[PDB]
């Protein structure tokens, strides 16, 4: 019954501020603790501070309370985390969750929102650059062929990958994008394919950066030598 | 006997012809006292505390709700959405003792170790049918009028390690604190505390902060958010609410002077403690509203872990059923 | 501070199997220990709180123990939906959690290498791709070899999930250098160790040569 839903994700750089909302119902706002948490890619939960939304009381985890403000507005059953100077360390999932203990502290958290990414980046919007990985007819392995498409460097996630707009799923793989140095993105799409339909089947990447309105259609198949 | 809840009933020294509107209340809700009782001291016998899980703290909450609910009638509530106006009169507030009995077949047991933390076994138990006079002053940050610790300073706590739980420190001396809204900004008030016994306190405080703490420094600070009302020292003063800033009493650098001075200020508008609204009442009236009161206890939070190995306190409240637990810790009821 | 530990960190499992995971704490935490589900891009779900009262509507098959500093989630008669990570919690502290896949036999890579395209190569830069298809399990060590030089601090993996049908696993490994550094070099080469292999497979290719 207890229901929580976040805002959407936030796009910053370096020094600046977010606000993140946590809009409740199915229960007494007044009476549950309100958590907020956050997970950093590969790492665990961290504790950032948590609410008491009768009169607004507060605690924080160790750091946070320089940066963070919790607030809350009874009337409408929501609560705001304000992050200033932010850094991009503070690159997260962040969770607002509810204690299940009327009136009192358990830290058992019955009621999670769905999650708010936040992304703290000096980089600027750019779409991707596709470059073919090609196949070839003389190399095997595994008694396949694999032809895929190189997705290089754009910000921010995500880009969407397909093959024959659709009509290509089976033996598809598309990696997790890793996070160069440059603070761009790239991901590969593969697929594993019969090396004797090489000559006769088109294979056609499509890639889609909505956050740069940039999509591409590649064909990838064995260059001429 | 054992441990058993049950309809408890109230019992106080209210006269029926004063205006004032908790002998009013009482007068209605409550039995005259008996005054002559007795207390049984029971031989060889130790039996389990919980003040942090006493039933008597909220049948009294629940009192002291329907007290205010009657007699603070405000000009406007805002509740939800739901506008209420009505006749909002000044009323005679001053609180009166009020106590807690055990009804026929059930006992109220008292733990009389003068050093009882709250919470564990007592080796020192007597019987009573009705608690102690227990003046329902509403409060944050600073504990009102109530009854000092026997011996020396104590601090209590449920679990030491859960930084969203309440301590109350229980004093042993008392700090007098007097405020007062001089007859000649109608909304403008002061109060007035000894430098030396509050920095005296203070630093007993400390002291005993140690003992649950060892190898880390003991530090205060101000409210770190929060509504007006538990971010400052509030309370009621013959009806009126005030809102008294405590930022220079936990203010490390600040602790030359011979009394401090807080600033206060009168409210007409207040989130109530007893519900969740808003509520206006009527501007303050004329002359010296003065309220010389004894400041008993303090209600503190803890920082959550930073590592520095120093631990930062700041003062706290909201939840009043603290404010009874103070009061009630050394008592349970038990079915005979 | 309350260090919170669990393992096994990583487990395989198979459908219809009994698995209890472990969870440590530095102090002593009575009864107050709490357990959650928590799947790739969802919000973390309260399975048993208070060590083991289990949470409304959770199947049966869940169930908690333990006391003190030990603490055990067991699942009974293990099904698909249950694939995810566990995470014990004292407190603020939540431990890193323990992380359930399918086990299913050894099963060695294929591996492929690409050459950087020409196109990429005009803008200065070139990637080397090497694939490794459908193993498992998911240990497996890829080295880049430039004229026999090893590379080391210029590559970056990813890994996908865990295949839902065939249980394995996919990896790629992008080594990125300059133009100028890739046309001084002639033979490129990745190298992979995976239990499934008797001895190291070597794929390479000569550059400029087809
Ligand atoms: C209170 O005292 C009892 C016995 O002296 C002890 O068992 C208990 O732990 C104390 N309370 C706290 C919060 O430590
Ligand atoms: C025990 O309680 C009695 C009253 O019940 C009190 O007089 C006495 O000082 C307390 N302490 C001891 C050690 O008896
Ligand atoms: C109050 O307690 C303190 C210790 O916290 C002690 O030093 C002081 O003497 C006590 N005062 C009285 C009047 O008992
Ligand atoms: C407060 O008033 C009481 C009684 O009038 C007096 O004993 C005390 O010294 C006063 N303290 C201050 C700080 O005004
Ligand atoms: C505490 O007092 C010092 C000087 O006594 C002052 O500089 C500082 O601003 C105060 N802290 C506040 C106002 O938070
Ligand atoms: C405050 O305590 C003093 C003793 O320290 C006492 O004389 C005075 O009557 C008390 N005042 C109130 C309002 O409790
Ligand atoms: C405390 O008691 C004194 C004397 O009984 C009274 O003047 C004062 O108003 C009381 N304080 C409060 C907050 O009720
Ligand atoms: C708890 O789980 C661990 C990890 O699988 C296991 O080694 C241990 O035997 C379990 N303890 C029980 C079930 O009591």
């Amino acid at each position: 019954r207890a229901h929580l839903v976040q805002s959407g994700t936030a796009m910053k750089k370096p020094g600046a501020s977010v606000r993140v909302s946590c809009q409740t119902s199915g229960y007494t706002f007044t009476a549950h603790i309100l958590f907020w948490f956050r997970q950093a890619p590969g790492r665990g939960l961290e504790w950032v501070g948590w609410i008491k939304p009768q009169y607004g009381a507060v605690n924080f985890g160790g750091g946070f309370r320089d940066r963070v403000t919790l607030t809350r507005d009874v009337y409408r059953e929501i609560a705001y985390m304000d992050i200033r100077g932010l850094k991009p360390d503070d690159t997260a999932v962040y969770y607002c969750a509810r204690d299940r203990s009327y009136g009192d502290s358990s830290w058992a958290l019955d009621a999670w929102g769905q999650g708010t990414t936040v992304v703290v980046s000096a980089a600027s919007t750019k779409g991707p650059s596709v470059f073919p990985l090609a196949p070839s007819s003389k190399s095997t392995s595994g008694g396949t062929a694999a032809l895929g498409c190189l997705v290089k460097d754009y910000f921010p996630e995500p880009v969407t990958v397909s093959w024959n707009s659709g009509a290509l799923t089976s033996g598809v793989h598309t990696f997790p994008a890793v996070l160069q140095s440059s603070g761009l993105y790239s991901l590969s799409s593969v697929v594993t394919v019969p090396s004797s339909s090489l000559g006769t089947q088109t294979y056609i990447c499509n890639v889609n950066h909505k956050p740069s309105n940039t999509k591409v259609d590649k064909k990838v198949e064995p260059k001429s030598c | 006997w054992k441990e058993a809840k049950t309809t408890l009933f109230c019992a106080s020294d209210a006269k029926a012809h004063k205006e004032e509107v908790h002998n009013i209340w009482a007068t209605h809700a409550c039995v005259p006292t008996d005054p002559n009782p007795q207390e049984i001291v029971l031989k060889n016998v130790t039996e389990n505390f919980n003040m942090w899980k006493n039933d008597m703290v909220d049948q009294m909450h629940e009192d002291i709700i329907s007290l205010w609910d009657q007699s603070l009638k405000p000009c406007v509530k805002l509740t939800g959405g739901s506008a209420v106006t009505q006749a909002c009169p000044k009323v005679s507030f001053d609180p009166i003792p009020i106590h807690y009995c055990a009804p026929a077949g059930y006992a109220i047991l008292k733990c009389n170790n003068k050093t009882f933390n709250g919470t564990g076994p007592c080796n020192n138990v007597s019987t009573v049918q009705c608690t102690h006079g227990i003046k329902p002053v509403v409060s944050t940050q600073l504990l009102l009028n109530g009854s000092l610790a026997e011996e020396e300073v104590v601090i209590r706590f449920e679990n030491l390690t859960n930084n969203a739980k309440i301590i109350i420190v229980h004093l042993n001396e008392s700090v007098e604190i007097n405020c007062t809204r001089p007859s000649n900004d109608i909304r403008q008030a002061h109060c007035n505390i000894s430098r030396k016994k509050w920095n005296t306190t203070l630093q007993r405080v400390k002291e005993k902060l140690k003992e649950k703490f060892p190898n880390k420094t003991i530090q205060f600070a101000p409210s770190s958010g929060g509504d007006l009302e538990i971010t400052t020292h509030s309370f009621n003063c013959r009806g009126e609410f005030f809102y008294c800033y405590t930022s220079d009493l936990f203010n490390s650098t600040y602790m030359g002077g011979a009394n401090i001075t807080l600033q206060c200020r009168i409210k007409q508008i207040i989130r109530m403690w007893q519900g969740v609204g808003q509520a206006m009442y009527a501007p303050p009236i004329a002359g010296n509203i003065t309220c010389k009161s004894n400041i008993t206890g303090l209600l503190l939070t803890r920082d959550g872990g930073k590592k520095n190995d120093t631990e930062t306190f700041r003062p706290g409240g909201g939840d009043m059923r603290d404010n009874w637990r103070s009061e009630l810790y050394k008592y349970k009821v038990v079915e005979i | 501070y309350i260090h919170v530990t669990q393992s096994p960190s990583s487990l395989s499992v198979s459908i219809g199997d009994r698995v209890t995971i472990n969870c440590q704490t530095s102090q002593g935490v009575g009864s107050d220990l709490h357990w959650y589900q928590h799947k790739p891009g969802r919000a973390p779900k309260l399975l048993i709180h208070h060590t083991s009262s289990v949470e409304d509507g959770v199947p049966s098959r869940f169930s908690g123990s333990g006391f003190h500093t030990s603490f055990n989630l067991t699942i009974s008669d293990l099904q698909a939906d249950d694939i995810a990570t566990y995470y014990c919690q004292v407190l603020q502290f939540f431990g890193r959690g323990s992380r359930l896949h399918i086990k299913r036999t050894v099963a060695a890579p294929s591996v492929f290498i690409f050459p950087p395209s020409d196109e990429q190569l005009k803008s200065g830069t070139a990637s080397v791709v090497c694939l490794l298809n459908n193993f498992y399990p998911r240990e497996a060590k890829v080295q880049w070899k430039v004229d026999n030089a090893l590379q080391s601090g210029n590559s970056q993996e990813s890994v996908t999930e865990q295949d839902s049908k065939d249980s394995t696993y996919s990896l790629s490994s992008t080594l990125t250098l300059s133009k100028a550094d890739y046309e001084k070099h002639k033979v490129y080469a990745c190298e992979v160790t995976h239990q499934g292999l008797s001895s190291p497979v070597t794929k390479s290719f000569n550059r400029g040569e087809c």
